[PDB]
């Protein structure tokens, strides 16, 4: 049982790590887009560019 | 205690079609902002580690 | 593992990967909340448009909030929301700011820019009639303010038609 | 000139300082205060022609009219030197009579 459970454990751990890394990349992209949006809001709504 | 947050003070500016508001004095303000530019440089071996 | 002592005991010897995973996800969530708050929380006060609306012929009805709906959202926002369209150890956390609060920020920004112009972005909001604000804005692009005052009706008509076209295109 | 890029208010200048892994900017800006109301008109009729301000805005304290800047109260008498004329005053909405 330890042998088979270890196989399952390593597989599932690898899958979880892959998911987390993808999430981190996507979050960085979204943050860049939102920074641009904040700049646009400040410069084109509160004034004339 | 717990509550519902307040967005801020609420006011109604007195709009009209023949009235303005012109300042008569001024103030000078100095603010600060902080930005990080670099982090520590690190290196790691293999054989010494694993 | 899913509620199994043997699996958890076996996993206990793999170190502290899961603490790192939880920390990463928590950081992502906090970043999301701070991100939306930073984008939308630009003003300090909640401005309100006057009950009487005579902005030199311009018509902002389709973007001003609608008191009839409980959401207090405008026409375009309602068109937008209607257009965009379970437990194994994963949860979804709610955003810190509800939709009503975001709508309130949007209304405050729009009322402030309609009534005071760009003055409210620096200090205290200063009243000014809309036609004169538009004259300033023309003067800011190299066209003398003379031009606006002889073409007010035509400009208002063009603006209203463009707004109608936008709403039809979205609908 | 871009709004809110460096501090709140109209930007005057900035000064840099160092920090263990970064930089600190001190922004010096300008903020108006102590406003009033006055009354406004878009143009002035005289001899049947319309006058507009070269730079500023028409205000009145209740009895007499003046031209001022847009960011600091400083009334001046209305003169042909600081106004320009364009067409008869029959189309503009909000014109007032003065000299
Ligand atoms: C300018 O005129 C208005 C109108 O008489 C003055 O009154 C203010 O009106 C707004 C909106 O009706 C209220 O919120 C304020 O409380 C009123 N202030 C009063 C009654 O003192 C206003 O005070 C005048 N001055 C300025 C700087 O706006
Ligand atoms: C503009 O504001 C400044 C400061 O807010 C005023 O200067 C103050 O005047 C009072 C009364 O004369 C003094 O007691 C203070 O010490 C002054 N402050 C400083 C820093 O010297 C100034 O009078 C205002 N001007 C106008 C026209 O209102
Ligand atoms: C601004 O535009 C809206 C259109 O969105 C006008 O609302 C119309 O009003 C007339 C008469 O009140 C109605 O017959 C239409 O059915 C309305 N249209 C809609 C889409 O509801 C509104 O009247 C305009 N503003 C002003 C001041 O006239
Ligand atoms: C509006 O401004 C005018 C211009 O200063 C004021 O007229 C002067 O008022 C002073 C103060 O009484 C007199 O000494 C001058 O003789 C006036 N000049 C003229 C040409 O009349 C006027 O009093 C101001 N009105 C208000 C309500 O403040
Ligand atoms: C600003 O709005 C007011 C409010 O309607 C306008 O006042 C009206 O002006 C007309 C023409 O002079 C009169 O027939 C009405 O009786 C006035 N209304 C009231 C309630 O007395 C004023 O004309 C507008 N000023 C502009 C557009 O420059
Ligand atoms: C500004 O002055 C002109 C010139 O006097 C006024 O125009 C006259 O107004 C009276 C009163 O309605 C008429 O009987 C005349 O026929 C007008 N003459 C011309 C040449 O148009 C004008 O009314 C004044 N402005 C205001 C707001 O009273």
């Amino acid at each position: 049982a330890e042998v088979q459970i270890d196989r399952l454990i390593t597989g599932r751990l690898q899958s979880l790590q892959t998911y987390v890394t993808q999430q981190l990349i996507r979050a960085a992209e979204i943050r860049a887009s939102a920074n641009l949006a904040a700049t646009k809001m400040s410069e084109c709504v509160l004034g004339q560019s | 205690i717990a509550y519902t947050m307040s967005l801020g003070a609420e006011n109604s500016v007195a709009y009209s079609n023949n009235s303005i508001a012109i300042p008569t004095n001024f103030t000078i303000s100095v603010t600060t902002e902080i930005l990080p530019v670099s982090m520590t440089k690190t290196s790691v071996d293999c054989t010494m580690y694993i | 593992c899913g509620d199994s002592t043997e699996c958890s005991n076996l996993l206990l010897q793999y170190g502290s990967f899961c603490t790192q995973l939880n920390r990463a996800l928590t950081g992502i969530a906090v970043e999301q909340d701070k991100n939306t708050q930073e984008v939308f929380a630009q003003v300090k006060q909640i401005y309100k448009t006057p009950p009487i609306k005579d902005f030199g012929g311009f018509n902002f009805s389709q973007i001003l909030p609608d008191p009839s709906k409980p959401s207090k959202r405008s026409f375009i926002e309602d068109l937008l929301f209607n257009k965009v369209t379970k437990f194994n150890g994963l949860t979804v956390l709610p955003p810190l700011l509800t939709d009503e609060m975001i709508a309130q920020y949007t209304s405050a920004l729009l009322a402030g820019t309609i009534t005071s112009g760009w003055t409210f972005g620096a200090g205290a909001a200063l009243q000014i009639p809309f036609a004169m604000q538009m004259a300033y804005r023309f003067n800011g692009i190299g066209v003398t303010q003379n031009v606006l005052y002889e073409n007010q009706k035509l400009i208002a008509n063009q603006f209203n038609s463009a707004i109608g076209k936008i709403q039809d295109s979205l609908s | 000139k871009r709004v809110d890029f460096c501090g709140k208010g109209y930007h005057l200048m900035s000064f840099p300082q160092s920090a263990p892994h970064g930089v600190v900017f001190l922004h010096v800006t300008y903020v108006p205060a102590q406003e009033k109301n006055f009354t406004t008109a878009p143009a002035i009729c005289h001899d049947g022609k319309a006058h507009f301000p070269r730079e500023g805005v028409f205000v009145s304290n209740g009895t007499h009219w003046f031209v001022t800047q847009r960011n600091f109260y400083e009334p001046q008498i209305i003169t042909t030197d600081n106004t320009f004329v364009s067409g008869n005053c029959d189309v503009v909405i909000g014109i007032v009579n003065n000299t």
